[PDB]
């Protein structure tokens, strides 16, 4: 359990995968030439979980940029650490997706695909012991939603026993682009269930609410949305990236987060939330506020199966369990019982960049739910009266298989609810 | 002269093994490369000391043990560390992919590969033995090699050397510590596979090490390093009967002769004094009566229970440094009427006594103090049972739901081999009451 | 804010206690089998105190000591007494009992009772389990027989006027988390309004010094006091008239030195100084008085109820002296503080 | 209360002091139980395969 494998399919993915690979190039000591110019070590340490070492000392990341048009990675090349990439990793069709999942699932993505799992069995190869892969994607649109969970089927079929870890970003009317939306949502989701042991639920309306509440901004751009997420990707990361006291990779992650197979949906949070010195007390009473939350669920209306704090920066550690103990001990009533020592924290000195210290959420909360019926409301509305569904079915769908992810997603919130009267 | 092979499983096991024969090698004034000084025999001799450690012809001293780990940077420290020159590289071996907190992935997945291969090493240190008496097993009953790994090891050692002695350390899992959260479902599949082929077993909580690292050592936050120096001084306080020339504890078969007169009922509560703090520079040297005194408080045993609630079996006592009989036949005598000391009715209520005229030796710039006189005492006690109970319900809770058993399910283990294993644990859980009541 | 958990529905002491500690402000109830508890309302039978005291973080107060049911279960009481060497002999203010099983003390009742026969000293005993009475030892044995004691009963009783009639006395023992005992000031008598009868070697209604089985057998509850419950101030005066002695002299200071020797006994065993969890109990202390006033003790009740206007007084110095001398929040001592 | 057997060296002494009187599998069954474990391994990996090739 040594290397990962990084992908990211369609214009989020690759948007917030660029953006991701900044902010952790940046906190590693590596330029976008690919040199180390650092002062620490404990930068090098366990920096080959996401870089392969090229000669010269060289650090380029293990990283595969996917996307059906190729605008999107035009503009990640274009970009400050558009350089450091694998020229031969970036994977790129002509035709584009349409927002479609049955385009990127099924006509346009099935040719692309072959492309990809060649640069990944070319990566996967060269690695001393992989760990698994982790893709960042939308499910909203038609390549990342379509093509990325076809990505994770067929990347299953041929490492059935390595782990696989998903950022997927949710839909939202308030930052929408298409109407189908909701289609290629419930589609996809369908697709998680079966087949991840890890997704971070990464709502757009929870990033969209973060900006305009609080933070304060009027009119949010994909830019201050990704800002929160870059931050909370270096955050939960950091325990596989650096050598924390806690002993961490992606499987054992899996092991404790992960109750029951299907249920592994997490509810990610950060604090403080950026864009001058912050207390213990204080982080530990944001990261597990409903405001800091980027999904967008209150975990008071459900009860938090398991939970990971990772706290990052030179701070006390009798603080902290402290602070993590009154925040645990004290609201055990949004805690299952019949899951002894559910919360569990781990603590990095390096901090992240421009801040002193800061505190990174993982729940798996049955408030989740509320995300999964968000979508099939929206789903259900459509699919009533056939709308919008010659767009799929023109495709080679046909409406059973929308039956079948609607019934599948509305048997996973029916199971969130099972637990949560437990 | 009579050999003890050491066997160090998983994370836990390897890092406490390091604190054990770094240990042991100031305590025989054995250098890190591997000369001593004060051994004028080379290349054998059969010593006491030789009981733990074999001699070349260039007058190194081999530590007759084997490091053995699911993935390898924790046995890499050993390789890289001050003692590397100590080891052979045949000693220490390491997996690629760990167990991942899964006594499934560990016994059944991934130990099947290795097995074949850990035995083997093993059986090129017991061809190099005279007259090998049996092993040493140091592991954690949380992580997935020590629980899942080991298991599986017992069970071979049990085929490959039948009459063979084998005794554990087992590291009790502690939340304070951080440990996974399906660590009780591993502690009880793991104390299951290992009860018929375990001789006596050392429990050690980490809760009591390290609320003893936080009360006495005046330590903010015990990391491992503080934990294991601690352990390891027990260890060696235990071990010390067979690396010293003396006349008690002084072969393995004693241990169980003395502690364990029923097989199953094999896990003997550890209690350690004086455990003081290198700040206090000088500190009032504390007396056989205190030491002894201390040897019945709750705080200083290696488990959290109340002996006061249940009913000794055996109790034994292994003085290290100026200590006489008189000494501690006055402390026996005081303290007999003190406390509450409940023996059962079956048994003879007494103590066997063992000194150490060596005093306890201490890792330099340590947290720990040099003193002139510790006691560690062994007792087979009922109360124990509850470090059973406790986590015994912390599996009930989660096994209720099914919660992470696919996890187990997945690697090839049954929900057959969990209720299987906590019946198991439901009767020895029977078979302590049976012995510590009187109804 | 304090979290506590409730283990016992019938508890009327601690269900108070519970609403009490809801009116602070700073304490809030648990499901019962939520470990992550500051104070534990325990069971009364089978209580997890082997689960007390792991959790992390949390100072974990109970309210059982471990192992006192040693001196309340009425069989382990007598062995206690007599196989302690700082009790038996030396201790006359039991009356001195015997053990009986369905090692037995078979061979030990019959020593005493032979030269009793013998004398004057009349021969009556009581039988009763951790409620028979007779002269003859024949007519008690057949019910035993398929933990029971048999105590020697008080022939002698102290008697109230008007109308000869028996009592009990009731005091309440509060023994905290630093062995600081604690004896309620206001105490309770159980008396008996029907008269005491003597040559009646058969009837048991007046000879039983309860509360509710003197409700069932007696219609007559009393119109002097009511119901069947006298207090420290009436009994004070009565003595003073009556016998020309105060309660404190005759009485109670023996009741304090049967308090003391009784729960010093057992304070190795069970005390809670150098332990990962905490506790206290209350303890409710049942004694009888004969006529040359000196106290005898009956029972050590564990779990006890309290008298209904005493209820407010008694577990608000629960709450101020057990519980917040542990956990503080944001007199006139209604105890008084027998030393240990 | 007496003490019994002790004994005596350089090292160290040691003594008993009494104060009150008294009153399995085999190898054949380990690989096959090893074995059955990989087999449920497989089995559940070919449905896999099996549901992924539809
Ligand atoms: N005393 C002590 N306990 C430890 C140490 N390392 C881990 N533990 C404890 O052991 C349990 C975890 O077991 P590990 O030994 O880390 O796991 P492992 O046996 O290597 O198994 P995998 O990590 O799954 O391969 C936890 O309960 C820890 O508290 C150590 O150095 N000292
Ligand atoms: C990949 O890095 C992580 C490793 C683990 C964990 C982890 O998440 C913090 C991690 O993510 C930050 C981890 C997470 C959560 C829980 S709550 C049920 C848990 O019990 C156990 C763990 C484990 N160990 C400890 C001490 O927390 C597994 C290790
Ligand atoms: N947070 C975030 N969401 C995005 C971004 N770009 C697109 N989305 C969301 O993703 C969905 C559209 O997916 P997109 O990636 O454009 O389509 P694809 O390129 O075919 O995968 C919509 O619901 C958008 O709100 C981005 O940069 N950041
Ligand atoms: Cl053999
Ligand atoms: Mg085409
Ligand atoms: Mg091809
Ligand atoms: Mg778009
Ligand atoms: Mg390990
Ligand atoms: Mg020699
Ligand atoms: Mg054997
Ligand atoms: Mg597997």
């Amino acid at each position: 359990m040594r290397e990962i494998v990084h992908i990211q399919a369609g214009q989020c993915g690759n948007q917030i995968g660029a953006k991701f690979w900044e902010v952790i190039s940046d906190e590693h000591g590596i330029d976008p030439t690919g040199s180390y110019h650092g002062d620490s070590d404990l930068q090098l340490e366990r920096i080959n979980v996401y870089y392969n070492e090229a000669t010269g000392n060289k650090y380029v990341p293990r990283a595969i940029l996917v996307d059906l048009e190729p605008g999107t990675m035009d503009s990640v090349r274009s970009g400050p650490f558009g350089q450091i990439f694998r020229p031969d990793n970036f994977v790129f069709g002509q035709s584009g997706a349409g927002n479609n999942w049955a385009k990127g699932h099924y006509t346009e993505g099935a040719e692309l695909v072959d492309s990809v799992l060649d640069v990944v069995r070319k990566e996967s190869e060269s690695c001393d012991c992989l760990q698994g892969f982790q893709l960042t994607h939308s499910l909203g649109g038609g390549t990342g939603s379509g093509m990325g969970t076809l990505l994770i089927s067929k990347i299953r079929e041929e490492y059935p026993d390595r782990i696989m870890n998903t950022f997927s970003v949710m839909p939202s009317p308030k930052v929408s682009d298409t109407v189908v939306e909701p289609y290629n949502a419930t589609l996809s989701v369908h697709q998680l269930v079966e087949n991840t042991d890890e997704t971070y639920c990464i709502d757009n309306e929870a990033l969209y609410d973060i900006c305009f509440r609080t933070l304060k901004l009027t009119t949010p751009t994909y830019g201050d949305l990704n800002h929160l997420v870059s931050a909370t990707m270096s955050g939960v990361t950091t325990c596989l990236r650096f050598p924390g006291q806690l002993n961490a990779d992606l499987r054992k992650l899996a092991v404790n987060m992960v109750p029951f197979p299907r249920l592994h949906f997490f509810m990610p949070g950060f604090a403080p939330l950026t864009s001058r010195a912050l207390t213990v007390p204080e982080l530990t009473q944001q990261m597990f506020d409903s405001k800091n939350m980027m999904a967008a669920c209150d975990p008071r209306h459900g009860r938090y199966l398991t939970v990971a704090a990772i706290f990052r920066g030179r701070m006390s550690m009798k603080e902290v369990d402290e602070q993590m103990l009154n925040v645990q001990n004290k609201n055990s009533s949004y805690f299952v019982e019949w899951i002894p020592n559910n919360v569990k924290t781990a603590v990095c000195d390096i901090p992240p960049r421009g801040l002193k210290m800061s505190a990174t959420f993982i729940g798996n909360s049955t408030a989740i739910q509320e995300l999964f019926k968000r979508i099939s409301e929206q789903f259900t509305a459509m699919f009533r009266r056939k709308a919008f569904l010659h767009w799929y079915t023109g495709e080679g769908m046909d409406e059973m298989e929308f039956t079948e992810a609607e019934s599948n997603m509305n048997d996973l919130v029916s199971e969130y609810q099972q637990y949560q009267d437990a | 002269m009579r050999e003890c092979i050491s066997i160090h499983v998983g994370q836990a096991g390897v890092q406490i093994g390091n604190a054990c024969w770094e240990l042991y090698c100031l305590e025989h004034g054995i250098q890190p490369d591997g000369q001593m000084p004060s051994d004028k025999t080379i290349g054998g001799g059969d010593d006491s000391f030789n009981t733990f450690f074999s001699e070349t012809g260039a007058g190194k001293h081999v530590p007759r043990a084997v490091f053995v780990d699911l993935e390898p940077t924790v046995i890499d420290e050993v390789r890289t560390g001050t003692y590397r020159q100590l080891f052979h590289p045949e000693q220490l071996i390491t997996g690629k992919e760990d167990a991942a907190n899964n006594y499934a992935r560990g016994h059944y997945t991934i130990g099947k590969e290795i097995i074949d291969l850990v035995l083997d090493r093993i059986r090129k240190l017991a061809d190099q033995c005279t007259g090998l008496q049996g092993f040493l097993v140091f592991h954690s009953f949380g992580g997935g090699t020590g629980s899942g790994f080991t298991s599986l090891l017992m069970e071979r050692l049990s085929v490959d050397y039948g009459k063979k002695s084998k005794l554990e350390f087992s590291i009790y899992p502690a939340p304070q510590v951080s440990t996974a959260v399906v660590e009780p479902y591993n502690s009880i599949l793991t104390t299951h596979t290992t009860l018929e082929h375990s001789d006596c077993a050392f429990m050690v909580d980490n809760e009591a090490i390290y609320d003893i690292c936080r009360r006495n050592l005046d330590i903010e936050r015990p990391t491992y390093t503080n934990l294991n120096r601690l352990i390891s001084q027990i260890v060696s306080s235990i071990t010390a009967s067979l690396r010293f020339d003396g006349a008690l504890n002084v072969d393995l078969t004693e241990f169980q002769t003395n502690l364990v007169p029923y097989p199953r009922i094999h896990f003997p509560l550890a209690t350690y004094a004086p455990v003081i703090s290198a700040e206090k520079a000088y500190h009032e040297q504390l007396s056989v009566a205190e030491i002894t005194n201390a040897c019945f408080e709750p705080a200083n045993q290696m488990v959290k229970c109340d002996p006061r609630h249940g009913k000794y079996m055996a109790c034994c006592l292994l003085y290290r440094g100026d200590v006489v009989p008189k000494d501690v036949n006055a402390a026996i005598a005081t303290i007999k009427t003190k406390r509450s000391i409940q023996f059962v009715d079956w048994c003879p209520t007494g103590f066997k006594v063992g000194i150490n005229y060596q005093p306890p030796t201490v890792v330099p710039g340590g947290d720990l103090a040099k003193v002139q006189r510790a006691v560690c005492m062994l007792s087979n006690t009922t109360a124990i049972a509850e470090a059973w109970a406790r986590l015994d319900h912390k599996f009930d809770l989660m096994y209720a739901k099914r919660a992470f058993v696919h996890w187990y399910v997945g690697e090839g283990m049954e929900e057959g081999e969990f209720s299987e294993a906590r019946e198991d644990m439901a009767a020895l859980e029977k078979d302590y009451e049976e012995v510590g009541v009187d109804s | 804010m304090y979290t506590f958990v409730v283990r016992d529905e019938n508890s009327s002491v601690y269900a108070e206690v519970s609403r009490l500690l809801l009116a602070t402000g700073q304490w809030k109830r648990l499901r019962k089998d939520n470990p992550r508890f500051n104070l534990m309302l325990g069971e009364r039978n089978r209580l997890p105190f082997g689960r007390l005291g792991h959790e992390p973080g949390l100072v974990q107060l109970v309210n059982y000591y471990r192992g006192a049911d040693k001196l309340c279960r009425k069989a382990s009481l007598v062995k206690l007494i007599k196989t302690s060497p700082e009790l038996s002999e030396s201790c006359t203010w039991f009356p001195e009992s015997y053990v009986i099983y369905p090692t037995d003390e078979r061979e030990v009742f019959l020593a005493a009772y032979n030269r009793r026969r013998e004398g004057r000293e009349g021969n009556v005993w009581i039988a009763k389990s951790s409620i028979l009475i007779s002269s003859e030892a024949s007519e008690l044995l057949d019910f035993i027989d398929e933990v029971h004691v048999i105590q020697k009963y008080l022939e002698k009783p102290l008697l109230l006027e008007p109308g000869h009639r028996k009592f009990d006395i009731r005091s309440w023992v509060l023994v905290d988390h630093l062995y600081n005992i604690y004896l309620y000031r206001e105490g309770v008598l159980r008396t008996s309004s029907e008269p005491y009868n003597s040559a009646n070697f058969q009837d048991k209604t007046c000879h039983l010094t309860n509360h509710c089985i003197q409700k069932e057998y007696s219609k007559n509850y009393g119109r002097y006091e009511e119901g069947n419950e006298m207090f420290f101030e009436e009994f004070n005066q009565y003595l003073m008239d009556a016998l020309n002695t105060t309660l404190e002299n005759s009485i109670l200071l023996q009741i304090k030195h049967i308090i003391r020797s009784c729960l010093m006994c057992i304070e190795p065993a069970i005390s809670t100084k150098h332990l990962h969890y905490q506790s206290f109990q209350l303890f409710g202390f049942d004694f009888m008085v004969d006529e040359e006033l000196k106290v005898w003790l009956i029972e050590v009740n564990g779990a006890p109820a309290c008298a209904q206007k005493l209820y407010a007084e008694l577990c608000q110095g629960i709450v101020d002296v057990a519980i917040s001398s542990v956990f503080p929040l944001a007199p006139t001592s209604i105890f008084i503080k027998l030393h240990h | 209360m007496e003490v019994i057997e002790l004994n005596k060296c350089t090292s160290g002494q040691s003594f008993e002091v009494i104060l009150k009187p008294p009153s399995d599998p085999s190898l054949e069954e380990i690989q096959k139980k090893l074995e059955a474990a990989e087999e449920r391994r497989k089995y559940q990996e070919a449905e896999l395969l099996k549901h992924l090739a539809e």
